[PDB]
């Protein structure tokens, strides 16, 4: 006879139970990470906003050689 | 030849809004593990088209219970609105230089929500007034937030004026020493502009339409093309505000690549978000931003009145 039937040797296992992966990096991680980009932003911004000052005084200084003619 | 430059600015991200509303489509579907709009055009490219017509040959079906002006006022203005703060958008050299172009945008950010509560309240059905109640506490948590969050990551600028923004980004982004503020200012354009999860007011579930549950099409599609406007200079702004590009002066074709590509990228990025998490009751809504981000805020800022002082960084108001 003929009928469905499992195989001789039955179906493998089936996984059933809860798998989460767990991952990424520890807290103290992302917070050096954070604390790091933070002290490098405060760095460049400190460097150009020095730079702009000068820049801004030194037109300043053009304007005021250039006012009593005008 | 001003009427040349509004035009070429007010069309197109009208186009941009339609075609923001196909890869809508698209990218939502496609994260569902299902294919977007692609039977009416190659790829879907005649959808925004179809649904324009379409909405422009039905019946307007204005209600009998409804006060007519306020009714027919809400739609233009908010259209009008999330046209008009456009124009202080440096790219890279903004249709009107305003020195306090940020001022001009948080007043008419303001104004912005009127139109909603006009057609709450014009509109005689307890959704559409449901709709306004959340909306008044969607403004009141995001407001007094907002306002912070410009204030300080505005503070290392010198000036209210958008086009001194990009002279900032000449040499590192102000996402760097502003991260969490940048994370603040997300969550908050993301509260602003009422996408999910803090949509609140055109609830699926919770209401039906909100505040333009008895609004049929034609004035309908205003407040479609006025949100996705909203979105889309939103991520602009942001956009300029955080990750401003590289500007030549001789070539402004690699700023408009550039921050082009940023802006699309955070568009992206807001229809990823969009569509991943659910819907924020509105009670917690201020237990959130009136409990959590406030005081996190005011620190924030505080620490920013403070910090070029100390480490002698003062920027140049010119």
């Amino acid at each position: 006879v003929k009928q469905d039937m499992p195989p001789v040797g039955g179906y493998g296992p089936i996984d059933y139970k809860r798998n989460l992966p767990r991952r990424g990096l520890s807290g103290y991680s992302m917070f050096a990470v954070g604390i790091g980009a933070l002290l490098f932003g405060y760095w460049s911004m400190m460097r150009w906003n020095r730079e702009r000052r000068r820049l801004q005084i030194e037109d300043f200084e053009a304007r005021i050689a250039l006012m009593p003619l005008l | 030849m001003f009427m040349i430059n509004v035009l070429t600015l007010i069309i197109p991200i009208l186009l941009a809004v339609a075609f923001l509303t196909l890869v809508e489509r698209k990218v939502l579907g496609y994260m569902q593990f299902r294919k977007g709009p692609n039977v009416v055009g190659p790829y879907g490219l005649l959808q925004p088209i179809a649904d324009a017509i379409k909405l422009f040959i039905k019946e307007p079906l204005r209600p009998a219970t409804s006060s007519i002006s306020m009714f027919i006022l809400a739609p233009i203005l908010a259209l009008t609105l999330a046209l008009t703060m456009w124009i202080p958008l440096p790219m890279p050299y903004p249709l009107i230089n305003m020195n306090l172009g940020v001022l001009f945008m948080l007043a008419m950010s303001s104004l912005a929500v009127y139109s909603i509560l006009w057609s709450g309240w014009a509109s005689n059905s307890k959704y559409a007034l449901i709709g306004a109640l959340r909306a008044v506490a969607q403004t009141i948590s995001y407001e007094v937030t907002l306002a912070i969050i410009l204030l300080s990551v505005l503070l290392m600028n010198g000036s209210f004026t958008l086009s001194t923004l990009i002279i900032t980004q000449e040499q590192v982004w102000l996402i760097f020493p502003a991260w969490p503020l940048a994370m603040m200012w997300f969550i908050s354009t993301l509260a602003e502009t009422n996408r999910a999860p803090f949509d609140l007011t055109e609830g699926e579930s919770e209401l039906v339409s909100g505040f333009n549950v008895e609004y049929a099409a034609g004035p309908f599609a205003l407040f479609f093309m006025a949100e996705y406007a909203n979105i889309i200079m939103m991520n602009i702004f942001t956009t300029t505000l955080f990750l401003g590009a590289f500007h030549n002066p001789y070539m402004p074709e690699l700023y408009t690549i550039n921050f082009t590509i940023k802006s699309l990228l955070l568009s992206i990025t807001f229809l990823w978000i969009r569509a991943s998490y659910p819907r924020f009751r509105y009670d917690q809504l201020m237990h959130l931003l009136w409990k959590n981000f406030l005081p996190l805020t005011l620190a924030l800022c505080m620490w920013h009145v403070s910090l070029p002082i100390l480490l002698s960084s003062i920027p140049p108001q010119t």
